[PDB]
């Protein structure tokens, strides 16, 4: 008919055409933005990594915002979620990256060994195997005065610490021990031999030697997720 | 000394439910319905495909005109689609973009949205101002809303991930009922055709029938081997369907207390993220991880048809109270309309 | 003759 | 003896894979509606001005060739000679624009992101579209029909572009090879060098198969430079060289030689959907979900 | 152990709460459920498809 | 229903052995990675071993490696824990755990504080 039938259709193609139109800048908006998830135990120092983004900038999920060379980043931080996590994790499939957080002096009776099994399950999972992990080992100044105190042995809790020698390819920091050195190292090849055995995705790993109030953080995760959308970029221009 | 007395109470419990119902199994469904004629090849093909989800589309619901549905995606939109002529209705921006629920209310009023968040928001379609806004929020779960439906405009039962599902008067605020048991996060809920039931399936793989107004576990029924994703009403009321990450799907009596059929296969190794009936109960619609959909007969445990339209994983599926349609939501931003 | 060419 | 029948194949051959090409990226771009991205905004216009081209190049530059005589008009002389240089300007413009997106997605891929939208395509795409339009309007003006006598009274005729004044004319084939061979071809050599050096550093630096998706990427990119100077200096250079010198040029190019010059250019409009489609494993993704 | 000496009581008491219930027979439960899929065979779309003029959606 | 039951617990000196058992029943066993997971007194939980489908790939947290060796038999549904060379600091509630969907390589939530696809657990104590 064109009674009444037209005039309504006519209504909701102009309703239609504005919802589109809304939408065209919000998919602008969500393009733009870079969302990381970030995930830590209680005591990985992540809290302290969030205060110190937001000085420069009970509820299911935290946001903070904060623009690095003006790109903007939206990291989300859980809590107020039970510690089973095996559903929720799957809505972190489509983010830039998962910053990992682990409190590398922690070597509950291991918690270094708890986030080692919490970072096989979320590189191993069948959503998460296209999502990055930016991996923030921290508190390196209290792995640093553990090892030169030593009072507690990391091969009373990982008996290959003994046999492990720090690599060639190491790049200690001045004025740095060798034993601090070389747990360093043997804390970030036991994420990485996780890592690098996990194939079919397309995942990579950034591991980082990070204190909670370092300055250079956010440029740490910048340059990572500069690197994650250039992998994305290339794959657009693959072949076979 | 005790509390081990009351594990071995509580296994005789076990015990004496189990043979209880294993007096009633008197012959199978398959057994019965072995002699009825199959459905035949049932050949559905799309008819729409629904288009301008940014994101991964979580959940859908038809409205009960069967015309208008609402869906809920990751990226902080509900839309409310016409399904008829593929018309975009109402695009509703969420305080927040992590949305794993949506449902449509039966008058076509208000539809409700949650996720990790820990609230459900109600949002009303009919004001004066002609604008939606955010009607209500409910905040008084301690873990992520799973699930959510209306009973009418001021009640709605909702699960959560902290292993409770709750029932709530939209007009105080308040959870006027909490339904507690589960040990697990309570994944889907399904309400009664008549509302005085309902039925949940969580990942301490069992489901459950709860009394609305009392408020008590009825029943409880076991036989999934891993977390239930998916929970359904049969259309008669007495029994109910669940889809679980174990590759089955399972149906349910409700007055013979245990499970009739299991539908499954070989060739599937992938968990159900969705279940439905259609409208006579004769076709069992499932959608599974592996992008597809499978409609078996329900009676004979047959798989009828595949739907073979998406790309990424079958996230819900909704088939109309007319039974004219069966809508599908993916994880490639797509709801796809199929008869 | 047929001497020349079009440009392109 | 053989050169006509190897002109007449090589340039059938070459006709039947443009246009069956162009036609098949066209169909899969304009029927999936996944692949309406930002980059096949580029692809498809690059797709319709090679079509165009071999259209208005091959058969029109083909048979007055084999006769030697222009046995259509004027109106089609001055219609294509516009339609050849139009669809050159736009694939060559076409060209230059994929090389500074794909240097904007690679070499700076967070800021790329907040301007590489489907709006900054259109108008890439429209401003090319009518620059080059707008630049090719002496040819419908000054290309005319020279008549010529045969040396059996045979009366034919030469489609020709002439200028009044030999400044003009070797002002504007000079003008041609600056924005249709030297600057875009600068400004695509230094995108792909940019983008080279960036994966060459990516790859001396340091899913294991990254390294061997990178160096194709940079084996892709040296070919598609290699080819484009390949296809596109010889018309140029005997263009330019009839523009300074032209009795000397045209008795040394004329008929077989100047036919192989202009096939070579041609052959562009048939491995640009090769190279920029046919062999992305995303387009072929798409091509296998609508032609079951 | 004092939490779960309570859920322990409480897991007790809603078994005995779901132990005493009246169960019919699997046979005619099946029976019902064949019934209900057979009496409304002629209203189901999905099963019997209905003709293209009364499809809203082609 | 989901069971598993764990038995072989008890008392027992410094540097003597024990054998835990894990009795399965409700799923199909052959298509689940299995674990073992401790809880210490006054402790949270602990993931200790863990075996998968096939029995080929075997992980032990790194203070009980060279003394425990778990194993499992896909027949009898039963998962075996072989505790050689026990220290007071094994003292704990072991419990069987089980990784909640068939074939996945992840295993998310075994040592969670209320997860549901694991036993009762049985009380290994090592004391003079
Ligand atoms: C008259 C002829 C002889 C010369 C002029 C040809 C133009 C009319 C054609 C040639 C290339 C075509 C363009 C090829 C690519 C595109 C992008 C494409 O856009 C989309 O794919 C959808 C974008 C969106 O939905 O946002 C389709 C329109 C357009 C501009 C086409 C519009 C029509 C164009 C400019």
């Amino acid at each position: 008919k064109t009674e009444d039938q037209r005039n309504e259709e006519k209504a909701q193609r102009e309703a239609n055409k504005k919802i589109e139109k809304q939408l065209q800048k919000d998919k602008q908006v969500y393009r733009a933005t870079h969302r990381l998830l970030l995930l830590g135990a209680g005591e990985s120092g992540k809290n302290t990594i969030v205060k110190q983004m937001r000085i420069l900038h009970t509820s299911g999920i935290f946001e903070t915002k904060f623009q690095v060379d003006k790109v903007n980043f939206h990291m989300f931080d859980v809590g107020a979620q039970r510690d089973e996590r095996r559903k929720w994790i799957q809505c972190f499939n489509d983010v830039t990256a998962i910053i990992f957080v682990v409190a590398s002096s922690s070597y509950q009776t291991n918690r270094l060994q708890a986030a080692l099994k919490l970072f096989d399950s979320i590189w191993n999972n069948k959503w998460l195997r296209d999502t990055s992990v930016i991996l923030f080992l921290n508190k390196q100044d209290l792995l640093a005065e553990k090892v030169l105190a030593g009072k507690s042995k990391i091969e009373d809790y990982f008996p290959e610490f003994a046999r492990y020698t720090t690599p060639e390819d190491a790049t200690p920091e001045p004025g740095e021990d060798p034993r601090v050195t070389r747990a360093k190292y043997f804390i970030r090849d036991e994420f990485l031999r996780i890592s690098t055995a996990s194939g079919d995705g397309r995942h990579y790993c950034y591991p980082h030697f990070t204190c909670s109030v370092d300055t250079e953080n956010i440029r740490r995760v910048f340059n990572d997720c500069r690197d994650i959308i250039q992998r994305m970029h290339l794959r657009q221009y693959e072949l076979l | 000394s005790e509390l081990d007395q009351l594990r071995q109470e509580a296994e005789q419990l076990k015990n004496q439910i189990r043979d209880a119902r294993k007096a009633c199994a008197d012959a199978t469904l398959s057994q019965i319905t072995n002699n009825i004629d199959p459905v035949g090849r049932i050949q559905m093909r799309t008819r729409r495909t629904l288009r301008g989800h940014l994101a991964k589309i979580y959940a859908m619901h038809w409205g009960t005109d069967s015309r208008l549905l609402v869906s809920a995606s990751q990226d902080g939109k509900l839309i409310i689609w016409d399904s008829y002529t593929t018309n975009k209705v109402h695009a509703i921006p969420l305080r927040s973009s992590w949305v794993m629920t949506c449902a449509y209310a039966p008058s076509g009023n208000y539809v409700a949205c949650g996720g990790l968040d820990n609230i459900c928001s109600i949002y009303n379609l009919k004001t004066r101002e002609g604008n939606v806004r955010v009607s209500r929020e409910l905040a008084g779960h301690t873990g992520y809303l799973s699930c959510c439906r209306f009973l009418d405009d001021n009640q709605i039962v909702t699960s959560s991930g902290d292993t409770t599902c709750a029932l709530w008067d939209i007009e105080t605020g308040q959870q006027t009922t909490t339904f507690t048991g589960h040990t697990g996060d309570v994944m889907s809920l399904s309400l009664a055709p008549d509302t005085r039931l309902f039925v949940s399936g969580a990942c301490d793989a069992s489901a459950k029938l709860w009394d609305v107004r009392e408020g008590m576990c009825r029943q409880t029924f076991t036989g999934h081997e891993s977390d239930i994703n998916a929970i359904c009403f049969f259309p008669n009321g007495n029994a109910f369907a669940t889809g679980s990450d174990d590759a089955t799907c399972r149906l349910f009596d409700l007055r013979a207390d245990q499970e009739l059929m299991t539908y499954s296969h070989d060739n599937i190794i992938c968990g159900i993220t969705s279940v439905s009936f259609s409208k006579s109960g004769r076709l069992l619609l499932a959608g599974y991880d592996d992008f597809n959909c499978n409609v078996w007969d329900a009676l004979k445990a047959d798989r009828a048809g595949v739907l073979a339209g998406h790309d990424n994983r079958v996230s819900c599926l909704g088939v109309t109270d007319d039974g004219m349609a069966v809508a599908t939501g993916s994880w490639d931003s797509f709801l796809k309309i199929w008869n | 003759d047929y001497m020349g060419w079009m440009d392109f | 003896e053989w050169q006509p029948a190897v002109q007449i194949l090589l340039y059938s051959l070459i006709f039947l894979l443009s246009v069956l090409g162009n036609t098949l990226v066209i169909t899969v771009l304009i029927r999936n509606k996944r692949m309406r991205t930002v980059t096949n905004i580029f692809l498809l216009s690059l797709a319709v001005s090679d079509l165009m081209l071999c259209l208005f190049c091959m058969p029109f530059n083909l048979i007055p060739n084999l006769l030697k005589d222009f046995i259509f008009g004027s109106a089609v002389c001055k219609t294509t000679t516009y339609f050849m240089g139009t669809s050159v300007s736009v694939s060559t413009f076409n060209l230059v624009a994929i090389s500074l997106e794909r240097y904007g997605a690679i070499c700076k891929p967070l800021q790329s992101r907040v301007w590489q939208t489907k709006s900054h395509a259109l108008k890439v795409i429209a401003a090319t579209w009518c620059l080059s339009f707008t630049i090719m309007t002496p040819y419908p003006i000054y290309s005319n029909l020279v008549p010529f006598t045969k040396n059996n009274n045979q009366t034919a005729n030469m489609c020709r572009f002439l200028l009044p004044n030999d400044v003009m004319q070797q002002s504007w084939h000079t003008f041609l090879l600056l924005i249709l061979f030297l600057i875009p071809g600068i400004v695509m050599m230094v995108a792909y060098g940019l983008i080279s050096l960036e994966l060459y550093q990516g790859i001396k630096f340091e899913s294991a198969a990254n390294l061997m998706a990178k160096k194709r990427v940079i084996r892709m990119l040296i070919v598609i430079v290699v080819l484009f100077f390949l296809c596109w200096m010889p018309i140029f250079s005997a263009n330019a060289w009839r523009a300074y010198d032209t009795a000397s040029a045209e008795r040394r190019l004329s008929g077989t030689p100047i036919s192989f010059i202009l096939l070579l250019s041609y052959t562009s409009s048939c491995v640009n959907p090769i190279i920029y489609c046919f062999m992305n494993k995303r387009f072929r993704l798409g091509f296998m979900a609508t032609f079951p | 152990n004092t939490a779960s000496i309570a859920q322990a009581r409480k897991l007790v008491e809603q078994l005995k709460m779901e132990a005493n219930i009246d169960r019919i027979k699997v046979s005619k439960a099946a029976a019902d459920l064949m019934a209900y899929c057979e009496a409304h065979a002629k209203e189901d779309p999905l099963l019997t498809p209905v003709p293209a003029s009364e499809n809203p959606f082609r | 229903q989901v069971q598993l039951q764990e038995s072989g617990g008890g008392l027992v000196q410094p540097g003597g052995s024990l054998r835990l058992s894990c009795a399965a029943s409700g799923f199909t066993f052959s298509n689940y990675k299995m674990n073992w997971v401790r809880q210490a007194p006054g402790k949270g939980l602990e993931w200790v071993s863990d075996i998968s489908q096939s029995g080929a790939s075997i992980s032990y947290t790194g203070s009980v490696k060279g003394r425990f060796t778990i194993s499992r038999d896909n027949a009898k549904n039963t998962l075996y824990l072989q505790m050689n060379s026990l220290k007071p600091e094994d003292t704990a509630v072991y419990y069987c755990a089980r990784c909640p969907a068939p074939f996945t390589r992840d295993c998310f939530d075994v040592t969670s504080t209320t997860y549901a696809y694991r036993g009762q657990g049985t009380q290994v104590t090592v004391s003079s």
